[PDB]
RNA sequence: GUACGUGAAAUUGCUGAAAGGGAAGCAUUGGAAAUCAGUCUUACGUAGGUCAGCAUCAGUUUUCGGGGGCGGAAAAAGAAUAAGGGAAGGUGGCUGUUUAUAGCCCUUGUUGUAAUACGUCCACUGGGGACUGAGGACUGCGGCUUGCCAAGGAUGCUGACAUAAUGGU
RNA sequence: UCUAGUGGGCCAUUUUUGGUAAGCAGAACUGGCGAUGCGGGAUGAACCGAACGUGAGGUUAAGGUGCCGGAAUGUACGCUCAUCAGACACCAGAAAAGGUGUUAGUUCGAACUAGCCCUGAAAAUGGAUGGCGCUUAAGCGUACUACCCAUACCUCACCGUCUGGGUUAAGAAGCUCAGACGAGUAGGCAGGCGUGGAGGUUUGUGACGAAGCCUUGGGCGUGAGCCUGGGUCGAACAGCCUCUAGUG
RNA sequence: GCCUCGUUAGUACUAUGGUUGGAGACAACAUGGGAAUCCGGGGUGCUGUAGGC
């Protein structure tokens, strides 16, 4: 008899992608070797983000990449941008700067605009040749909580989260508990 | 080829001379206490010996029906299992910890033989959170080498004399997993040592018990 | 197996008591740990000393100077019973103070069902004069002592072939 | 049994009596209104003066 | 049961014996800043601004300062978590924690020892240590001869 | 064979075997009886089936023995041998006394750095028994004198039977 | 973040309220039982000890060592004789007051004071220190050794889980190294076994016997199961990858 | 009267522990913490700012 808090404690981690994509598994197999044969935190983080799921890999945008790489001091220069996820176009920006992005997927609009205006689009394996240790690479992430679910998570009294309502209007969770004229506001 | 053997040959003798110095220190301290006691007897006065700074605690009770405070303290002592032993630096904070869990553990003053055979026969290190036995001096050097603890004898000296790095040495040592005492306990095991039991403080009597479990 | 211990101790010095008094006790205990416990037990009831605010300044194991000489020991004890209002004086004849105390503890437990915790030894004194001596102890002191050997039940040796002589 | 508090402290400590997370900045809102107003103006000038110095 | 604000407050909000009358004015002449660690001791004479009986004897950190009161933040165990309780308590029910002042005095002393150690080129161990076991020492018997004691015979004092 | 493809179980009769003193069934371990497979025979002095015995070792453990260091009142004692003291539960002597024709008790000296007991320790040592042999070229840490080694987990020398012998049902 | 079950509890320690009391009603703190086997208390849900993967060896806990029953008819000192003695906590029950019973004490022969025994003591099927029996005990009190043995401890083997470390020379979904650990109702999750039908596949099996059935034959797997020898039988059926469901 | 020190007193009480004692009430012991009244001694305001003498 031993006084141990908990036995056989796996914490939370994913060891392989739940995806059955053959090419994703090929990239994972590459970055398994790269992570464990190099001391690169970059390679380890790329391997972990390849394991991650769709909600944990939000899409990044052309303009967001341009915004992050053009931040006054920055010194982003010609350093390649790396995102483990999809790069979506932003129609609102009318001129796309010369950019270098390595990503799992580029939308057809985003890939066309990047190639038409300046730089190049790379896959994560081609990045593994140019920068096998991830040197001079700007690793970026999408906004995880821009997802609609987080607009509802944590709903409660005085939390200012969106309720799950079937329609929007004056008849739909707007009277009692939502204003002082009907009893209380909560 | 021979460059390595020469360099380690030098390192091994550094270990040997420090072990020789430590043993000389043990002998000198033992002699000094004896002579000081002899002087007190001859002159008719009384010599109060140095109170022990080192304590060995054995968990004698199992893991059932324990109050939360005693259960917390024994967890802090790393006494998770019955017949588990630990070396403790004895001070005011430790004294009132052992006071609370006195019905559940026994403790006393370890001698040189007790410390030596505990680390030799039941010596396991906490190497990358794993219970790795102390079968080579490289294991101890790879963990405690930043404190100039290079050998088993260096670890024994740090434990026995309560050196400046006693916390690191004690936490490096895995909680000793002692067997049941050969010959048994007393008739009633969960009284105090004073009232005929085997729980509580027992001073120099912890050495006979440890030699029963080794 | 009890042992006689000379236990000397004092409270730790303070501003009120820079030079505390040394108090010594002769007390019988199986080991030094119990001897120190009983010393603090007796000093605590009398003279405002804890174990915490005091210290054991000397420990000594006293052996019998004349362990091969038959002696008579008179022991005064405080006996605590279901009523607990008792003092006793008993006499035991043997060669050592330790044995007399051990025989006292066995006799006291046998006759009065008193335990080690209940009994506290007031004083153990050697009675030297025959006139100073219990009737049974005196009649052991008889110069002409002689008596037959009492019954003593005399490997496994089951199934004896002959009926025993027992004489 | 209508009421008892027997197993409740055990249930509390299984996940522990957890403490709220410590943040360096607490809301200057929800404080004194006059202090909040002036601290807005004081902060606004501070960030501008840092920007001008830079 | 009754569940009023001051239920079962007969002894805790009562003013001390021969301590009744008028509140001393050093209470009002004290200054409190946000971050100050203060003790709450509800003075029964001042009924305005009295915190609930739970907070009597509770120590917290000042978070807000007003004209006549102090905002104290206290962690209260509610089920399985500490919840932040922000009581607006009048300054009569408040006093500075001497533990904080002792800590700040110790911090000033520690910096002083560190500066003198650096100036001297020495290293000073600034951690407090628990009470160690007593050192070896001689005890003299001259004019302090031991007095042999025996347990006293039982007697009926009354 | 129409009571008709196949033809289960419950339940029934026959036969064989077995069991049984007021339930039966089950689990565990082995015996007995019946039954049966693997393995082997070969392949290349070499290696090879099953089961035993012993030796030399390793791991674990139990049980006995000897030697030595050290500690305490630097045991207490005691013996032997010099002072003095006291006496008895009074010996020779004559109930009473003081080593004589028995002796004992107390103190001191001595023999003495006495011994023993107890405690503790030896990286000092001699035996006996038990269980286990995981791993499978080489590395490592060490001792010896490069080879050797009891040093990062059993090998060596044999015998019997190759059998229902082991093993299973 | 989403969601299950739960929202009849009960017992013990200690504190405490209502009550004549209760195996009564009510709370506080903790530990348990419920949900939990094992060693022990003859037997018992909460008592004692100890909490559980499959095993070998060693050693203990609580408790025991006359025989049932593994283990000293051991050691030491007493007490007790009971005309229906006593014998181990919880616990399965008895008091005042006495007793020329007896053993020890206390204080001035007298009183007291204790320990054991007896009296007080008293039911209904025949029966309960568990039984047999036990008297310098195999009873009681104390002391000291040896011994017995739990699924607890220790060493080791194996299984699984988790954790950590390697592996571009290895169905990398693979291989390899190390350490810790293993009870479970309600309940959650994961990986597997079995059944009918559909797509693909296997030069797939089959009247030289498919499917089914019977079997004191053999073999595999922790298991769900699977394969096979022999017998019967006579027309179809299966492995693998996926799909599906009126699937155990 | 009040304030302080000692006494009370390691006393009362108390946390923990026992297959402790006792029919119980309760008690003892073990490892710890530790009062109050009576009583006796001493004491009978100290100090900050601005000033006057």
């Amino acid at each position: 008899g031993i006084d141990i808090e908990r036995h056989h404690v796996k914490k939370s981690q994913r060891s392989k992608p739940a995806s059955e994509n053959v090419y994703l598994k090929l990239l994972v197999k590459l970055y398994r070797f790269l992570a464990r044969r190099t001391d690169s935190r970059f390679n380890k983080a790329i391997l972990k983000r390849l394991f991650q799921s769709k909600t944990n890999r939000p899409p990044i945008s052309i303009s967001k990449i341009a915004a992050l790489t053009s931040r006054k001091s920055a010194s982003s220069q010609n350093k390649t941008t790396v995102v483990v996820g999809t790069v979506t176009d932003d129609e609102r920006m009318l001129t796309v700067p010369k950019l270098s992005i390595a990503a799992l997927r580029f939308t057809k609009s985003a890939r066309a605009r990047i190639l038409k205006a300046g730089g190049e689009v790379l896959t994560l394996d081609q990045l593994a040749l140019r920068a096998p240790t991830g040197s001079n690479t700007v690793l970026v992430r999408g906004k995880k909580h821009a997802r609609e679910a987080y607009r509802h998570f944590g709903f409660g009294p005085h939390k200012h989260k969106a309720p799950y309502v079937r329609s929007e209007g004056r008849k739909f969770e707007r009277a009692r508990g939502r204003r002082k004229s009907r009893a209380f506001k909560v | 080829a021979a460059e390595k053997k020469s360099a380690r040959q030098k390192k091994r003798e550094l270990i040997a001379k420090r072990a020789e110095a430590y043993e000389a220190e043990y002998r000198a301290a033992e002699r000094e206490q004896i002579e000081l006691a002899r002087k007190a007897r001859a002159e008719g006065n009384y010599f109060v010996p140095h109170e022990p700074k080192l304590i060995f605690v054995v968990r004698i009770r199992g893991i059932n029906n324990i109050p939360p405070k005693a259960r917390k303290i024994m967890q802090l002592l790393r006494l998770l299992q019955i017949n588990n032993g630990i070396f403790v630096k004895f001070n005011k904070a430790i004294k009132e910890m052992l006071q609370v869990v006195e019905p559940y553990v026994t403790y006393g003053i370890p001698n040189h033989k007790t410390v030596r055979e505990l680390i030799y026969k039941r010596g396991f290190g906490k190497v990358n959170k794993q219970r790795i036995p102390l079968s080579d001096n490289a294991i101890i050097e790879a963990a405690l080498g930043k404190y100039s603890i290079l050998s088993v004898e260096d670890l024994i000296h740090e434990i026995y004399t309560v050196g400046p790095n006693f916390k690191q040495a004690a936490n490096f040592l895995w909680p000793f997993k002692l067997s049941s005492p050969l010959g048994g306990w007393r008739e009633r095991k969960f009284k105090h040592f004073i009232e005929g039991g085997d729980a509580g403080k027992r001073d120099e009597h912890i050495n006979g018990l440890v030699q029963k479990m080794l | 197996a009890l042992k006689e211990y000379q236990v000397v101790g004092r409270k730790v010095p303070t501003e009120h008591e820079p030079v505390p008094k040394l108090f010594r006790m002769r007390l019988f205990a199986p080991n030094e740990s119990v001897a120190k416990s009983r010393y603090w037990y007796f000093l605590k009831m009398i003279n405002k000393v804890k174990k915490a605010t005091g210290e054991i300044v000397a420990i000594n194991e006293i052996s019998e100077p004349k362990p091969l000489k038959a002696k008579v020991f008179g022991i005064w004890i405080r006996y605590d019973s279901r009523s607990g209002t008792h003092n006793m004086y008993k006499e035991f004849r043997d060669t050592t103070r330790v044995g007399a105390v051990e025989a006292m503890y066995a006799d006291m437990a046998a006759r009065h069902r008193a335990r080690f915790r209940s009994i506290r030894i007031l004083k153990v004194v050697e009675v030297e004069k025959k006139e100073d001596v219990r009737n049974y102890v005196k009649q052991l002191l008889n110069p002409h002592l002689k008596f037959p050997l009492p019954h003593r039940r005399t490997g496994k040796k089951v199934f004896a072939p002959h009926r025993p002589s027992t004489f | 049994k209508n009421h008892t508090n027997h197993n409740q402290n055990k249930k509390a400590h299984r996940n522990g009596i957890k403490r709220p997370q410590k943040h360096r900045y607490d809301s200057l809102k929800y404080r004194d209104a006059k202090f909040r107003r002036n601290q807005k103006f004081a902060n606004r000038g501070t960030v501008e003066a840092i920007r001008q110095a830079k | 049961h009754s569940y009023g604000i001051r239920a079962r407050t007969r002894y805790t909000f009562q003013r001390g014996f021969r301590e009744h009358g008028q509140i001393r004015l050093s209470t009002y002449l004290k200054t409190y800043k946000v971050g100050d660690i203060v003790d709450i001791k509800v003075n029964g004479a001042v009924q305005k601004g009295m915190p609930h009986k739970y907070y009597h004897g509770k120590t917290g950190v000042v978070y807000n300062v007003t004209q006549s009161s102090v905002g104290v933040l206290i962690y209260k165990v509610v089920g399985n978590r500490y919840m932040e309780k922000r009581v607006n308590v009048r300054i009569e029910h408040v006093k500075h924690s001497k533990c904080r002042q002792d800590f700040l005095d110790r911090v000033k002393a520690n910096e002083a020892k560190r500066k003198e150690a650096k100036a001297q080129g020495k290293t000073v161990q600034l951690r407090r240590q628990p009470a160690p076991p007593a050192k070896a020492h001689f005890v003299s018997t001259e004019n302090n001869e031991p007095v042999t004691l025996h347990p006293v015979a039982y007697d009926t004092t009354i």
